[PDB]
């Protein structure tokens, strides 16, 4: 039951649940007398489940391929902060990958105490 | 501003009028014609590339809006101007090989 | 600079050392007051900068200013990948791509 | 030719700005004293920060509230600027409660009073409510030091609580100025001036005292030589 | 006129002279009209290769260190000492080059 | 660089022969559980973890150290392979 | 949740070389401790140095002495490296007298003994006299801190005296390095290594202790605000 906490009574992860690699999003069983064929979060992905959409046979405007009873889609959101390895660029063709994130006290600062935010190498010019 | 306007990403007032209702998902405007017009806002929508495009209201209830005035900012927009990044304080100097 | 002068502060000793170095470098004209040389450096877009690790100034004036920078869609999060073993292709029986 | 103990002068503006002058000092000691104190002040001063937020009928950060102009992300961004002062040294965490109905401009002053807790910026704008909108919030504020991302601590009080990135440092800016001075016949002596801007939760004098204590405690560590 | 490299570098640390000023230093039993920076570079090489005479033989003292001179120094160090000591020298050169490029202005 | 790599390169006429000798010695050490080593109990390669120093599990490092000591004989057609393995097993089960 | 107290390790090579390792430390504290200690060690450790030299028949430092192979500069440079220890704290300045004549190798130990003064390197080479060469010199040694050039003090016992740069600092060199280290899950901690070369009159451990004490005494100055502007 630790692996089935976030699923609702219909086998779909609930809205607002946090999902990490290996967690189940939609439960599914297939005749093997049945076996696990559920949808899980791939490695390196996850976040907050924000939407679920279910399309069933007969629903107005739905055109499923023959043989498919229903389809379930899950929308999962991520808030990505800047990290080492991300790419930044200016409008003049200067692009580069973030290689180091320093604490404020290590940054060069103006005589009035204001630190700089970005240090660019002059050799690129 | 022309780039933001021509992409149809932001929302602009159709006619001279006054704003009646403001919400995170709705703007209702009362034009001088007397007709109430409700503009729904696209909120947290997945683009083809996985980025989230949402519109955020930039108007208050009771505010007077002229024709073409901004009502809601689109993605990568700040007061109707294209906003693709951030203005940061930079120093041009080597730093420990990093 | 009027901000600093209003609060009751003069020129720092480290600023004097940097001004001496820039005088040797040929960035400022000899015979001027420290404030005049500082203004000359500022008009060249350069300021005296201090090292946060030591507190000593950078030995020369450094170009500092506001820049517009954007984050690009190339994110290391979406690229980092590793595999020990996994699926294999039907015919060649070789790892998938 | 040893130097007399320097004079120490204190100037204060409100609870937010402080100037601390030490003079006269030997040549080179202005930087030697100012820089470690600046680094400690900017890095290691404990404070308070918003660590958790719960909103009624809100399931995650990526939603909107009917009758409220701002989305949850922008509300949390506004709440990250809240300055809370704990009047009690033993106090470790508080939960502030907010209940409002539109139309109004919900500010930080609309929080219900709590004992031994003060809000240093009651004018800080939180949200805008229109007719029909309501806001019921519970904000958990903790003591701590440094910058702790929400993904690190992961603090949730209820099922639908939203963890918030915590910036515990109360110090906003630290500068120091080394000026030339003299004493009788000696020349090229140092006069040090520390300028400290805080958020008002902790005064500059308190922050300076804590930084000095931290430096003294770290200097203590050089007292037990051991063989290699 | 300095008795040894340590005195010259201590004077540099006190702001008496800069690394680029030409002074007189007594090193390896000789009186060299050189700068404290070049003496420091010589010491960097000597401490990297753990051999003072060979390092003195390898380096070109009376020129600024640029790409070609550094490449020649690396090749000569390889030939005279082996790849392990060459790797140590390369790491030391990298560290000190980065350190002095950061503060050069 | 690997310690003593210059000496190891000078000990052989071809660098690939050095690689082959190192790999075969590492296989020998792994097969017998490091009981056939020629290293004295204070020359053993160590590894530092939280609990304490233990033996280095990497057999290739052991093989290079042993080659450095000079107590190993290598060459072409020294001993028949089957007899070599049987004798090794006899000394070290 | 504050981290455990760090471990301090020493490694001493005679009275001349020392390495000191402090680890683990909070992020950024490695340089925060290393830089002020380096500045104090190079600037503020009390010591002694040769401050003046008088040699007869010598008019300036760019002259030469018949009978002595070296010029005046070489003797002054050799005297710059003389290491002297004062035995009692009341003593401030000392004059050491050197009488030499005849073909000889003039070393440090040839100085006339003075009381409550000790030459730590008597084997140091001062000069070489040939046949018919003489050397009668008076060296004035004082106690101070840091490095003071000759033109800054310019002290002279008499008109023919030559001022000498005073290397008061007993510490010859200080280096320090900060390396990343981890403990448990935390991976942004610091390990600080300090290497100290002294002249032998003071051990590196004593110099480090004196620097730490100086820093503590300076930190005690932030307490009583006599002026309340």
């Amino acid at each position: 039951e630790a692996a089935l906490r976030d699923l609702d009574e219909e086998g779909v992860v609930r809205i607002g649940a946090e999902v990490k690699p290996g967690d189940i999003l939609v439960g599914r069983t297939s005749f093997k007398d049945v076996k696990d064929t559920s949808l899980r979060v791939p490695p390196g992905e996850g976040g907050i489940v924000v939407r679920t959409v279910r399309l069933r046979r007969g629903d107005p405007g739905v055109e499923l391929k023959p043989g498919v009873r229903e389809v379930v889609r899950v929308y999962v959101a991520q808030k990505r902060k800047l990290q080492v390895g991300d790419k930044l660029a200016n409008r003049h063709g200067n692009k580069g990958v973030v290689a180091k994130i320093l604490p404020v006290e290590d940054m060069p600062h103006l005589p009035d105490g204001t630190p700089v935010d970005v240090i660019l190498n002059p050799l690129g010019v | 501003e022309r780039v933001v306007r021509d992409s149809l990403a932001a929302l602009y007032a159709e006619e001279d009028g006054e704003v009646a209702k403001v919400d995170g998902n709705r703007i209702v405007v009362r034009y001088e014609d007397g007709r109430l017009v409700e503009y729904p806002l696209r909120r947290f929508y997945r683009s083809n590339q996985g980025t989230a495009l949402d519109q955020r209201p930039r108007v208050v209830v009771g505010q007077r809006v002229r024709k073409g005035d901004l009502l809601a900012d689109g993605p990568a927009s700040e007061n109707g101007f294209l906003a693709l990044g951030q203005n940061v304080l930079v120093a041009i100097m080597p730093f420990d090989g990093y | 600079f009027g901000k600093r002068k209003g609060e009751g502060f003069g020129v720092d000793k480290r600023e004097v050392e940097v001004l001496r170095r820039a005088e040797k470098l040929g960035l400022v004209t000899p015979g001027k007051t420290p404030e005049e040389q500082l203004k000359e450096l500022f008009l060249q877009g350069k300021v005296v900068l201090y090292d946060g690790r030591t507190g000593e100034p950078i030995e020369g004036p450094i170009v500092v200013g506001q820049m517009f920078i954007m984050k690009l869609y190339h994110m290391v999060e979406d690229k980092m990948h590793a595999r020990s073993t996994g699926p294999y292709s039907l015919i060649t029986q070789q790892p998938l791509g | 030719s040893k130097l007399k103990a320097p004079v120490f002068t204190v100037r204060t503006q409100g609870r937010e700005y402080g100037e601390f002058v030490l003079e006269p000092l030997e040549r080179g000691f202005g930087v030697t004293l100012g820089n470690p104190l600046r680094r400690i002040l900017l890095s290691s001063i404990p404070g308070t920060a918003v660590t958790s937020v719960y909103i009624e009928d809100v399931l995650h950060e990526f939603s909107t509230i009917p009758g409220v102009k701002e989305d949850v992300v922008e509300i949390i961004l506004n709440l990250k600027e809240l300055v809370v002062r704990f009047l009690n040294p033993s106090l470790q965490t508080v939960t502030l409660l907010l209940k409002a109905e539109g139309p109004k401009e919900v500010k930080a002053r609309d929080f219900l009073p709590v004992a031994d807790v003060e809000i240093m910026n009651p004018d800080l704008h939180i949200a805008t409510l229109e007719e029909g909108g309501r806001l019921n919030m519970e904000v958990r504020v903790d003591r701590g030091v440094g910058y702790v991302p929400a993904e690190k601590h992961g603090i949730k009080d209820r099922i639908n609580a939203i963890p918030v990135d915590a910036v515990f440092s109360p110090v906003r800016r630290v500068a120091f100025q080394v000026e030339d001075t003299r004493l009788g016949q000696r020349t090229d002596l140092d006069k040090l001036t520390l300028r400290i801007w805080t958020d008002g939760s902790v005064t500059p004098l308190e922050a300076l005292n804590q930084a000095v204590e931290i430096l003294r405690e770290h200097l203590t560590y050089f007292s037990n030589p051991q063989a290699a | 006129v300095f008795a040894n490299p340590d005195e010259a570098l201590l004077a540099v640390a006190h702001g008496i002279v800069d690394l680029q000023d030409v002074v007189t230093v007594r090193y390896m039993g000789k009186r060299l009209e050189t700068s404290p920076g070049r003496i420091l570079f010589a010491r960097i090489v000597a401490e990297a290769v753990e051999d003072e005479k060979v390092a003195w033989e390898l380096i070109q003292l009376d020129v600024p260190q640029e790409k070609n001179s550094l490449k020649d120094l690396v090749y000569q160090a390889f030939l005279r000492l082996g790849m392990e000591k060459t790797a140590r020298l390369l790491d030391a050169l990298k560290y000190y080059g980065f350190t002095f490029s950061t503060t050069s202005g | 660089a690997e310690p003593g790599i210059d000496k190891l390169f000078g000990m052989v006429d071809s660098k690939y022969r050095l690689t082959v000798v190192v790999a075969k010695r590492a296989q020998q050490l792994l097969r017998h559980g490091f009981k056939n080593t020629v290293l004295e109990p204070e020359e053993r390669p160590k590894m530092q973890t939280l609990e304490g120093l233990f033996d280095d599990p990497n057999a290739v490092t052991w093989a290079m150290k042993e080659l450095l000591t000079g107590r190993l004989v290598f060459g072409e057609n020294l001993v028949p392979e089957d007899r070599l393995q049987k004798e090794m097993e006899r000394l070290y089960p």
